[PDB]
C-alpha cells in the first residue's frame, strides 16, 4: 500500500488476464484468416468485442492511480500506455458521428468505380486494372485519363467529408492536453525524464527537416537522370528545365518509381542476378525455402524455430478451394505460439519475403519475457527496419553462390552492380521526398496554418517545390488530391516509412562493421558472424522497456537517426550519376507548366 | 492434460500476505486486500480474487504446456529400521568351501 504497490499489484492481474484474453481473440482471428467461412466471422467478432470491452474497462479503471507518485520506470510506462483515453472523451453523439465519417470515408475509397467516356456501361475498379493501366501502359492520353479520372471522381467526393474529419479529430485531441492532432501522432517518439535520453515531441520535425537537406544532392541527380531518360519514350512532352508530369511516374499517386526500371535501365543487355530457373530445376518445395531461411538465421547465432511453428503454420496455400487471404503475415498469438501465414510460390521474390517475415518472427521471439504491455518494437519504425536488413543481406550474390543457386564461376562486374543499385535506389530514395512532403502537409493542415480555402494550391506548390513533380491539369478548390491515398483516407500515420528508410541502412552498417567486412556496403553480408548476432540480439530483446534512443545507441552508437549510412551505401551509384549528367541541367524550375505554353 | 478450448481446472495462487513456510500448505479463498480500505468480501477496485487458472491447450509452445512434477522427500526421525532398497541374489551350491 505504498501508494504504488497498489499500482503494480494491479498491473499483475491485468497482465495475466490481458495476455490470456488477447490470445483467445488472436487464435480466433488467425482462424478466420486461414479458413474463410460465414460462421468464423461470428466466431471472431465476439472474441474481439470481449477483448475490446475488457481493455476499455481496465483503461477506465487505471485512471484512479495518479501518474506522478510512481517512481519505477517500467510500471510508469505501462500505466502511461494503458491510461490513454484515446477516443470517447468527446460528446457521445459526436463519437458516433466520428465513427460514421471514418467508415463512410473508408467505404467510398474502397468501392470506387470509374467508367470510360466512350463506354459507361462496364468499367473499372481501382485495384484490378487501374494500377495496371497506370503502371504498364505507354501512351500519354490513356495515362492522363486514368490519372485525372480517379482524382476527379474520388477527389471531389472526399473533400466535404475530410473537412469535418479534420475538425472532429482536432477537437478530440484537444481534450488530452494536446494542441492539435499531428502532435498526437508525433507523440510516439516522445521520451520524458531519463536524464539525457529525452526526446521532445517537437524535435522530430527538426530532425526530419534537417535530414532531408542532405538527401537533395543525390535526389537531384536521380531526378535529372530519370527525366533525361523519360525524354525518349514521350518525345517533346517534358521540358529540360521543368518538372515531371504526375501521370508518368509509375502508379496512381507517384509513391514508387520502381516501374520505371523498364525505361531507365543503364545496360539493357546485361541481365541482373536471378535465381528462378535454378530453383525449379532443383525441385525445391515450400519446405526447402523456409529451411534455408532458418539455416541462415541460425548461422548468425539466433535460436531455431519453436518446433510448434512447423506443424501449425501454413506455408503453402491449401490445395482445395479454401479461401484464405494470400498476404504474408507473421502472427504472435502470444504464449510463444508464433506462426507465418503466406501463400509461397517457388520464386526468388518469395524466397526474400520468407527472410523478411522470419525477421519479424525472430524479433517477436526475442522480447517474449517483457510484461505484456511492452511487447512491441521500440517505436512504430523498428519492426520493419530490423525485418528488412535480412532481405537486404540475403539478396547479395555472395550469400547466393554459397547456397547452391548460382553457378560457381559466375563472375559479377560493375555493370550489373550499377544495374542492381539503380533498381534499388528507384525504390529506396525515390519514396522519401513524397513521404516527407505528404507528412509535412498533413502536419501543417492539422496545426491550422493552411486556411481551408488554400489546401490544393498549397499541396501542388509543395509538389512543385520539394519532390519535383507537377500536375497535368489545373485543379480548383472543389478537389482534394491527398484524400485519394490509402494511408490518408483511413487515418493511418505516414511518417514511419521515412524513419524506416534511415534505420534500415544504419542497422546494416552498424551490424556488418562487426562482421569485419572491407568492401562497399552494398555487398555486405551478416552470415557466419557471431558478434553481429550478439549486437543485434542485445537490442532485439528490449522491446519497449527502454527508450528507443537507447535501442539505437546500443547498436550503432548514436542517439538519433543519421542519413550518412544511406549515402555511403549509394556512393557508387552517385559516382556514376555525377558522370552521366555532364551535359544536362540538374534541378528544376517551378515556373514551367504542362498546359501554360 | 491439455484439452482444446481451455482446461480451467488447475489453479495457482498469486496473492498472499507473506511467503510460505517449507512443506506448509494453504488452501484458503479469502479475498485479497492491497489497499487501505477493508474489502468486506467483494471483488472490484483494489480487492481481487486470489486464484487464477492455467488455461492449458495443445497449440502452445514449450514453457507454457502443462508439466507434471513429483518430488520425493526422505526423513529418518527415530525408527530402528524401515523401508530400504531391494535385495538381490545368486544361488545355493553344496559340498564346496564357499
Ligand atoms: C473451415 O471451416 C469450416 C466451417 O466450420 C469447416 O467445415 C466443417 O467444420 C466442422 C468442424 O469440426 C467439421 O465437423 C465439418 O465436417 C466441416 N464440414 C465441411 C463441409 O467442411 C472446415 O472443416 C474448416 N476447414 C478446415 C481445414 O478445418
Ligand atoms: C522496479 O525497479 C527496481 C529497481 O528500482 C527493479 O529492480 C531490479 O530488477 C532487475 C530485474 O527485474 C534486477 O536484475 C535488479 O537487480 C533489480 N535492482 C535492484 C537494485 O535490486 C525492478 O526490476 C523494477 N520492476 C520491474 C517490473 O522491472
Ligand atoms: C481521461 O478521461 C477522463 C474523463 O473520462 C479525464 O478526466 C479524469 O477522469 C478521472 C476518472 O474518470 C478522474 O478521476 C479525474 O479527476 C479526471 N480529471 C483529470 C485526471 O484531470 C482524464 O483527465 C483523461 N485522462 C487524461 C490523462 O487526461
Ligand atoms: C567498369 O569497369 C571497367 C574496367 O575497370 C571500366 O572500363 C574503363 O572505364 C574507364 C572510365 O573512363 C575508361 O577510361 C576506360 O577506357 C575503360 N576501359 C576500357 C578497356 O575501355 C568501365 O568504365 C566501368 N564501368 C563504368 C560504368 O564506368
Ligand atoms: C559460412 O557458412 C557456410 C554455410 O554453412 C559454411 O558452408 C560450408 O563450407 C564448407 C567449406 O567451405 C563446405 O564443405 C560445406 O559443405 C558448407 N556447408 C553448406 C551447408 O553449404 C561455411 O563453412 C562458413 N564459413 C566458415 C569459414 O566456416
Ligand atoms: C537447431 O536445429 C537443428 C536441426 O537441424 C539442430 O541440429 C541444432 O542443434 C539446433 N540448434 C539449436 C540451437 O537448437
Amino acid at each position: 500500500s505504498t501508494i504504488e504497490e497498489q499500482a503494480k499489484t494491479f498491473l499483475d492481474k491485468f497482465n495475466h488476464e490481458a495476455e490470456d484474453l488477447f490470445y483467445q481473440s488472436s487464435l480466433a482471428s488467425w482462424n478466420y484468416n486461414t479458413n474463410i467461412t460465414e460462421e468464423n466471422v461470428q466466431n471472431m467478432n465476439n472474441a474481439g468485442d470481449k477483448w475490446s470491452a475488457f481493455l476499455k474497462e481496465q483503461s477506465t479503471l487505471a485512471q484512479m492511480y495518479p501518474l506522478q507518485e510512481i517512481q519505477n520506470l517500467t510500471v510508469k510506462l505501462q500505466l502511461q500506455a494503458l491510461q490513454q483515453n484515446g477516443s470517447s472523451v468527446l460528446s457521445e453523439d459526436k463519437s458516433k458521428r466520428l465513427n460514421t465519417i471514418l467508415n463512410t470515408m473508408s467505404t467510398i475509397y474502397s468501392t470506387g468505380k470509374v467508367c470510360n467516356p466512350d463506354n459507361p456501361q462496364e468499367c473499372l475498379l481501382l485495384e484490378p486494372g487501374l494500377n495496371e493501366i497506370m503502371a504498364n501502359s505507354l501512351d500519354y492520353n490513356e495515362r492522363l485519363w486514368a490519372w485525372e479520372s480517379w482524382r476527379s471522381e474520388v477527389g471531389k467526393q472526399l473533400r466535404p467529408l475530410y473537412e469535418e474529419y479534420v475538425v472532429l479529430k482536432n477537437e478530440m485531441a484537444r481534450a488530452n492536453h494536446y494542441e492539435d492532432y499531428g502532435d498526437y501522432w508525433r507523440g510516439d517518439y516522445e521520451v520524458n525524464g531519463v536524464d539525457g535520453y529525452d526526446y521532445s515531441r517537437g524535435q522530430l520535425i527538426e530532425d526530419v527537416e534537417h535530414t532531408f537537406e542532405e538527401i537533395k544532392p543525390l535526389y537531384e541527380h536521380l531526378h535529372a537522370y530519370v527525366r533525361a531518360k523519360l525524354m525518349n519514350a514521350y518525345p517533346s512532352y517534358i521540358s529540360p528545365i521543368g518538372c515531371l508530369p504526375a501521370h508518368l511516374l509509375g502508379d496512381m499517386w507517384g509513391r514508387f518509381w520502381t516501374n520505371l526500371y523498364s525505361l531507365t535501365v543503364p545496360f539493357g543487355q546485361k541481365p541482373n542476378i536471378d535465381v528462378t530457373d535454378a530453383m525449379v530445376d532443383q525441385a525445391w518445395d515450400a519446405q526447402r525455402i523456409f529451411k534455408e531461411a532458418e539455416k541462415f538465421f541460425v548461422s548468425v547465432g539466433l535460436p531455431n524455430m519453436t518446433q510448434g511453428f512447423w506443424e501449425n503454420s501454413m506455408l503453402t496455400d491449401p490445395g482445395n478451394v479454401q479461401k484464405a487471404v494470400c498476404h504474408p503475415t507473421a502472427w504472435d498469438l502470444g504464449k510463444g505460439d508464433f506462426r507465418i501465414l503466406m501463400c509461397t510460390k517457388v520464386t526468388m521474390d518469395d524466397f526474400l519475403t520468407a527472410h523478411h517475415e522470419m525477421g519479424h518472427i525472430q524479433y517477436d521471439m526475442a522480447y517474449a519475457a517483457q510484461p505484456f504491455l511492452l511487447r512491441n518494437g521500440a517505436n512504430e519504425g523498428f519492426h520493419e527496419a530490423v525485418g528488412e536488413i535480412m532481405s537486404l543481406s540475403a539478396a547479395t550474390p555472395k550469400h547466393l553462390k554459397s547456397i547452391g543457386l548460382l553457378s560457381p564461376d559466375f563472375q559479377e562486374d560493375n555493370e550489373t552492380e550499377i544495374n542492381f543499385l539503380l533498381k534499388q535506389a528507384l525504390t529506396i530514395v525515390g519514396t522519401l521526398p513524397f513521404t516527407y512532403m505528404l507528412e509535412k502537409w498533413r502536419w501543417m493542415v492539422f496545426k491550422g496554418e493552411i486556411p481551408k480555402d488554400q489546401w490544393m494550391k498549397k499541396w501542388w506548390e509543395m509538389k512543385r517545390e520539394i519532390v519535383g513533380v507537377v500536375e497535368p491539369v489545373p485543379h480548383d478548390e472543389t478537389y482534394c488530391d491527398p484524400a485519394s491515398l490509402f494511408h490518408v483516407s483511413n487515418d493511418y500515420s505516414f511518417i514511419r516509412y521515412y524513419t524506416r528508410t534511415l534505420y534500415q541502412f544504419q542497422f546494416q552498417e552498424a551490424l556488418c562493421q562487426a562482421a569485419k567486412h572491407e568492401g562497399p556496403l552494398h555487398k555486405c553480408d551478416i552470415s557466419n558472424s557471431t558478434e553481429a548476432g550478439q549486437k543485434l540480439f542485445n537490442m532485439l530483446r528490449l522491446g519497449k522497456s527502454e527508450p528507443w534512443t537507447l535501442a539505437l545507441e546500443n547498436v550503432v552508437g548514436a542517439k538519433n537517426m543519421n542519413v550518412r549510412p544511406l549515402l555511403n551505401y549509394f556512393e557508387p551509384l552517385f559516382t556514376w550519376l555525377k558522370d552521366q549528367n555532364k551535359n544536362s541541367f540538374v534541378g528544376w524550375s517551378t515556373d514551367w507548366s504542362p498546359y501554360a505554353d | 492434460d491439455s484439452k482444446v478450448g481451455g482446461n480451467y481446472n488447475y489453479l495457482y495462487r498469486l496473492f498472499r500476505k507473506s511467503n510460505l513456510k517449507p512443506f506448509e500448505r494453504d488452501i484458503s479463498t479469502e479475498i485479497y486486500q492491497a489497499g487501505n480500505k477493508p474489502c468486506n468480501g467483494v471483488a472490484g477496485f483494489n480487492c481481487y480474487f486470489p486464484l487464477r487458472s492455467y488455461g492449458f491447450r495443445p497449440t502452445y509452445g514449450v514453457g507454457h504446456q502443462p508439466y507434471r512434477v513429483v518430488v520425493l522427500s526422505f526423513e529418518l526421525l527415530h525408527a530402528p529400521a524401515t523401508v530400504c532398497g531391494p535385495k538381490k541374489s545368486t544361488n545355493l551350491v553344496k559340498n564346496k568351501c564357499v
